C-alpha cells in the first residue's frame, strides 16, 4: 500500500516528465546540424543546451522544488543538470545499437560522434557501461522519474544552503521509490539498492565530464561553439 | 550571474 | 598615376576580402536553420556571428592593423564590426528582390525575416535605403574593400588609444581611394564624396542597431539565442 | 573580457 500523498507525488513526477520529454525528437532539426577538429560540438552543444531547458522545466514541477529559495534551485541545477541529462538520455539509449537513437540516422549518436565533440573514452567508457546497466534494470516509468527527482534533490551539493529542508524532500522521494518497488515491481527486492548505486556512478561520471568541459571551455576556439546557457550552467560562477 | 537561469526559473 | 605602395595596398585589400568572403554561401547550411515570438533570431544570430569572424579575418590583413596594440584592434572591431557587416552585406543585396540573396530561397532574407529576429522598421527602414543607395554607386571591387578598410580604421571610436597612429592609417587609405577613383573610375568626380557620406549614414545605422541589440540582450529568453562571440563583441564590456 | 576576440586576433 502506497499512501494517497505518495501516489500524488508519482502522478506529478510522471506528468512532469511527459511535458518535458518529446519522444518525437522533432525539435532536433533546429540544432546546428551534425557533422561527422571536433565536428560534432555545435550539434551536441545545442542538444545539451536544449536538454538543460527540459530539466529546468521538469525540476520546477517536482513537489516543493519551487518552494526552495531561488539560490538553492540554481545550486541544485548547476551541480545536478549533467547527471539528469545522462539519466534521461537512457530513454533514447539502445542496447542494440550502443548509441542514443533519436529518430533518424542523422540523430543517431555513436561513441565516435561524442569524441568528435571534445570528449574522450575516459568519459565515454564509463558512461556507456552506466547506460547499459541502467538499461538492464528495466525500470518502470515511475522509477525512472523518481530517480531523476531524487538525483536533483540531493543535499550534498556544493553551494546548497537549506541542507535540512531538501534532505527531507529527497527522503520523501526515496520512501516513495522503496514503497513503489516493493508493492508494484515484482521481483524488486534488490532494485532499490541497484538504483542507489546508479546515483553513485553518476557522481563519478559528473566529475569526469566536468574535467573535460573545463578543458573545452579554456580554449576559446571551442568554447565559442557552446551556447550561453551551457556556459552559464556548466560554468564555475558562484 | 545566472541571468538565464533566473529567467528560466520563472 | 597611383604609386607602387598604393597599388600594393589595393592588391592586399582585395585579396583579404576574397579570402574572407565566400560567394557560395555554402557554410550557411551550418547555422541553426531559418524559421519563418522572433523565429529568425537563431539563424540570424548565427549568420552575424559567422560574419564577425570573417571581418576579424579581413581586418588582420589590412596593412598595419596587425601592428596596432591588441587593445586598439579590439576597440576598432567592437565599434565598427556591425558597420562592416552592413557594408559587406551589400555584396548579396539585390535591388531586384529588396533582400539579401545568399543562394537558395531558404537563405533569401526579406525585411520581414529580419523583423522576426527582434529588429523594427526604425532600423530596417534606413538600412534598406542605405543598401540601395550603396548598390546604386556601382562600386568597383577596389572601392568596396577600401571603404570597408577606411570604416574599420576610424580613429573616432570609443576606447581607441593611439588616435594619432590610426588616423594616419586611415589617411593613407583615403588617399588611395581618391587616387583610385580619379584615375581608374571614369566619371567618378563626385564618387569620393558620396562614399564619405555612406560612412556617416553607417554611424546612424550603428546607433539604431546598438539600441535594438540592447533591448534584445536585456531579455534572457532572447539573449540566450545569441552566440558567445556576438555577446562579447556587441556587448558593452570595457 | 574579450576572451574570444584575443584568440581570434591570433
Ligand atoms: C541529452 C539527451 C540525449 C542524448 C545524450 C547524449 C548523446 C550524450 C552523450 C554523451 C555525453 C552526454 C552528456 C552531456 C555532454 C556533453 C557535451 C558537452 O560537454 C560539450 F558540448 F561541450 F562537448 C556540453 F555540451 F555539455 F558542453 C550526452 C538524447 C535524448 O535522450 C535527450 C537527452 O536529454
Ligand atoms: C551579414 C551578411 C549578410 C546579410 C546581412 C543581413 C541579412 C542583415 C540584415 C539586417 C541587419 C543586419 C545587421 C546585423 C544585425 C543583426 C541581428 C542581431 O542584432 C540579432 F540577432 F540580435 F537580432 C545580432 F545578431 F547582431 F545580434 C544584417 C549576408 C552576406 O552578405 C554576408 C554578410 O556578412
Amino acid at each position: 500500500m502506497l499512501s494517497d500523498e505518495q501516489m500524488q507525488i508519482i502522478n506529478s513526477l510522471v506528468e512532469a516528465h511527459h511535458k518535458t520529454y518529446d519522444d518525437s525528437y522533432s525539435d532536433f532539426v533546429r540544432f546546428r546540424p551534425p557533422v561527422r577538429r571536433l565536428s560534432m560540438l555545435p550539434h551536441l552543444a545545442d542538444l545539451v543546451s536544449y536538454s538543460i531547458q527540459k530539466v529546468i522545466g521538469f525540476a520546477k514541477m517536482i513537489p516543493g522544488f519551487r518552494d526552495l529559495t531561488a539560490e538553492d534551485q540554481i545550486a541544485l541545477l548547476k551541480s545536478s543538470a549533467i547527471e539528469i541529462i545522462m539519466l534521461r538520455s537512457n530513454q533514447s539509449f539502445s542496447l542494440e545499437d550502443m548509441s542514443w537513437s533519436c529518430g533518424g540516422p542523422d540523430f543517431k549518436y555513436c561513441i565516435n560522434d561524442v569524441t568528435k565533440a571534445g570528449h574522450t573514452l575516459e568519459l565515454l567508457e564509463p558512461l556507456v557501461k552506466f547506460q547499459v546497466g541502467l538499461k538492464k534494470l528495466k525500470l518502470h516509468e515511475e522509477e525512472h522519474v523518481l530517480l531523476m527527482a531524487i538525483c536533483l534533490l540531493s543535499p550534498d551539493r556544493p553551494g546548497v544552503q537549506d541542507h535540512v529542508r531538501i534532505e527531507a524532500l529527497q527522503d520523501r522521494l526515496c520512501d516513495v521509490l522503496q514503497a513503489y518497488i516493493r508493492i508494484q515491481h515484482p521481483g524488486g527486492r534488490l532494485l532499490y539498492a541497484k538504483m542507489i548505486q546508479k546515483l553513485a556512478d553518476l557522481r563519478s561520471l559528473n566529475e569526469e565530464h566536468s574535467k573535460q568541459y573545463r578543458s573545452l571551455s579554456f580554449q576559446p576556439e571551442h568554447s565559442m561553439q557552446l551556447t550561453p546557457l551551457v556556459l552559464e550552467v556548466f560554468g564555475s560562477e558562484v | 550571474k545566472h541571468k538565464i537561469l533566473h529567467r528560466l526559473l520563472q
